[PDB]
RNA sequence: GAGCUGUAAGUAAGCUUUGAUCCAGAGAUUUCCGAAUGGGGAAACCCAGCAUGAGUUAUGUCAUGUUAUCGAUAUGUGAAUACAUAGCAUAUCAGAAGGCACACCCGGAGAACUGAAACAUCUUAGUACCCGGAGGAAGAGAAAGAAAAUUCGAUUCCCUUAGUAGCGGCGAGCGAAACGGGAAGAGCCCAAACCAACGUUGGGGUUGUAGGACACUCUAGUUACAAAGGACGACAUUAGACGAAUCAUCUGGAAAGAUGAAUCAAAGAAGGUAAUAAUCCUGUAGUCGAAAAUGUUGUCUCUCUUGAGUGGAUCCUGAGUACGACGGAGCACGUGAAAUUCCGUCGGAAUCUGGGAGGACCAUCUCCUAAGGCUAAAUACUCUCUAGUGACCGAUAGUGAACCAGUACCGUGAGGGAAAGGUGAAAAGCACCCCGGAAGGGGAGUGAAAUAGAACCUGAAACCGUGUGCU
RNA sequence: UGAGUAGCGAAAGACGGGUGAGAAUCCCGUCCACCGAUUGACUAAGGUUUCCAGAGGAAGGCUCGUCCGCUCUGGGUUAGUCGGGUCCUAAGCUGAGGCCGACAGGCGUAGGCGAUGGAUAACAGGUUGAUAUUCCUGUACCACCUAUAAUCGUAUCG
């Protein structure tokens, strides 16, 4: 379950392949925001005095079913698990016992 | 309605058939009578049926 | 105690009332004797008289859903001494 | 939570909160002197938190 | 276990790894109206009496509790009637009321249109509406029974008998039971004689293979009926947690498709993801989980508590009752040759050699003991709650209602009653330039697509136009 | 379709100057005409924000509209004496106890309620974009309360 702050890799979409870091999250709607992917060029500030000096381009939310969590050793996307080795739960990798 | 103090004698209901067997609801009341009976507390005017009144009653 | 809710700062409550005539907006189930006591305990003044009037709810937003605003109760205190009821 | 004090102190606190931080912070939201408007909810909740504790003692 | 202040965008101002928001159990608070109950009233309002308390020199003004009617039970108890039988005065009690599931279930009162090809008997129908009383079920229930064999053994429900026996302007039509095969399986307490005591109380005693009192001798708990109040261990609901296995390349705006290689399966149900996925995400098979509350059911406690044969010398075994006469209702049964059950009215029995029944009635023979009461399971239904299914609907359909609908509105009132879904994968919802007072356009941009521009998918016919080849 | 057809709901307007993208219709001025036991001034029922100021011109207005009883954003009603309640009752409604009745309920005694009537203390001026016997200025008058009083005290209130 992708949390804000970690490194991911796109699995599907126009930017298949690229890798970034998660800067936001819409958990009620399952949307993460990845730096670099899904750039939308927008017409902003019809009247509002910024002043309008062009076009502000930002990211766009993507569905959390399109990113995967890379393995800290082989540089490979994978799934996750919960070993429960600490009194608190712990997230571990799948293609290896190492952690995230 | 009126009802007998000692026993619940009450009005019934039925037909009043004619010789050509036509029907019409009527009522059959009870023979109640105002009498004063000697209830331990007081003698108070109550209704008692004229059949209850036979075979003795404190009047 | 605190029966008052909020002062009223509008035209006709700004100058010709400015002098010894302060408008307050109070609770809808109090009499005028109670306001003559709450104003003296909160501000430490001497009150000459109090008048009161009630307003009826209005129709609010014609567009979309329709509805009524609240009913309010407007009081007016006159000071025989002192000043500074609102700043 | 701010109700760690003894019984008399608790009785004073409620008057202190409601007679200063609620009445005064609403003669400014009306005339237009108040900013940092989130102070109102905090005062309102504190009084609720106080009474709830007083009552439990009964 | 990392974001958050709902729908609902904005805008500020802030809380949070020192455990927010969120989900479950237990508490606290809970203005006013309403059975509404201090008195009144055009519900959501007005006016008060007593008891303390806050407050000013003082009254006016606030706060908190309390004060309806009927019923019971103590109390004082002071009409006429001298003692005294009303009435009155004060106290006590999670005492009663009022809603709601227009579904099912007992009882009281009770139609008509219709059918007979008219109609009066009859039928529809003991149906609808109205009223009262309950319960989660209700009613029924432990033989004064059913029968005709060498007998059965309390009620209810379903099959079958049987559209049979009957009934009837013997017309239209109505319409059984026993037996037999099965579901389920509980049977027991009072009155009376008699024994003491001061009309009442405790013991005794409960019935057809005749029982008991009387007389001599002597010998298990079923708190759902039966007498009933409490502590008492593990299952189950009320939030959750782990949970197997995939890569590459074409055509695309986008792969889950096509083409090649592999892999899990007590898991190939299903829904989503930029197009059609067992292996991307929530899940499923299977295992694990409870502070606190509530339900079911167990082993100890507990509390109750004596069981059987012989003797009729003798007294007991439900009275204005059973039954009869007249008038009605109900039994499948329209008064008939009408037994068996109930109501109104007036007459009125016997006591074990007694009394009732076996379709008028009388003798013989069989069966059974009325006039007191209780009682679980098999059965009926759904306002609801959790989990699911369908050769059921897909916006004129399906609930009146997928769209803030019992509403907009229509009526003095009871009452009636609509219409209205879809941009895109993602708002990326058209910066700037020009004509115009604006609305609306023409470019330029966003996007895979603007003839997808919020009067947003597709966009038929009626109908309204513009141009044109033959006439 | 009928079809650019019937109708546009009794009545006298003319001109000048402004405003404006736009004027027979909006604002100001002069003249003319109409009502005047009323088309004038007050109030009851009823309606329920229609009242006022600055903005607006898609819809509504039987035409147009720069305007409005229409749309948006802010305003407006003040009581010891006025009208009702803390006073009194007609007629009617209700009704503890009580009488009658298959249920449901019907009647009604005391005593409540209830005006359209009976009682009961104020007037003239000033002012605002919108309130005035209500706000301010001047002069009153009524019930209640504590203080002190000439005079008391078998007076005194019932």
């Amino acid at each position: 379950h992708i949390k804000k702050g970690d490194n991911v890799k796109v699995i599907a979409g126009k930017d298949k392949g690229k890798e970034g870091k998660v800067i936001a999250t819409l958990p009620k709607k399952d949307r993460v925001v990845v730096e670099g992917v899904n750039i939308m060029k927008k017409h902003q500030k019809p009247t509002q005095l910024n002043p309008e000096s062009g076009i502000l381009e930002t990211e766009a939310a993507i569905h959390v079913s399109n990113v995967q969590l890379l393995d800290p050793k082989t540089n490979e996307p994978t799934r996750v698990g919960y070993k429960f080795v600490d009194g608190k739960k712990v997230r571990i990798a799948k293609k290896s016992g190492e952690e995230i | 309605g009126k009802q007998c103090f000692v026993t619940g004698r009450k009005a019934s209901t039925g037909n009043r058939r004619s010789h050509a067997l036509n029907s019409t609801k009527r009522r059959w009341n009870a023979n109640l009578q105002k009498v004063r009976i000697l209830v331990d507390g007081k003698p108070k005017k109550v209704w008692v049926s004229a059949r209850a009144l036979k075979s003795g009653k404190v009047t | 105690r605190d029966i008052l809710k909020r002062p009223v700062i509008t035209e006709k409550s700004s100058e010709a009332m400015a002098e010894d005539k302060y408008t307050f907006d109070v609770d809808t189930r109090v009499n005028k004797t109670q306001v003559k006591m709450a104003v003296e305990e909160i501000f430490n003044v001497k009150v000459a008289s109090v008048n009161i009037m009630n307003y009826k709810p209005k129709k609010k937003r014609m567009g979309r859903y329709q509805g009524y605003t609240n009913k309010r109760r407007k009081a007016i205190v006159t000071l025989k001494e002192g000043s500074d009821d609102l700043f | 939570k701010e109700i760690r004090n003894l019984t008399t102190s608790e009785i004073e606190e409620q008057i202190k909160s409601s007679k200063e931080e609620l009445f005064n912070l609403r003669f400014q939201l009306a005339t237009g002197q108040l900013e940092e408007t989130a102070r109102i909810r905090t005062v309102r909740k504190t009084i609720a938190r106080l009474k709830t504790v007083a009552r439990e003692r009964e």
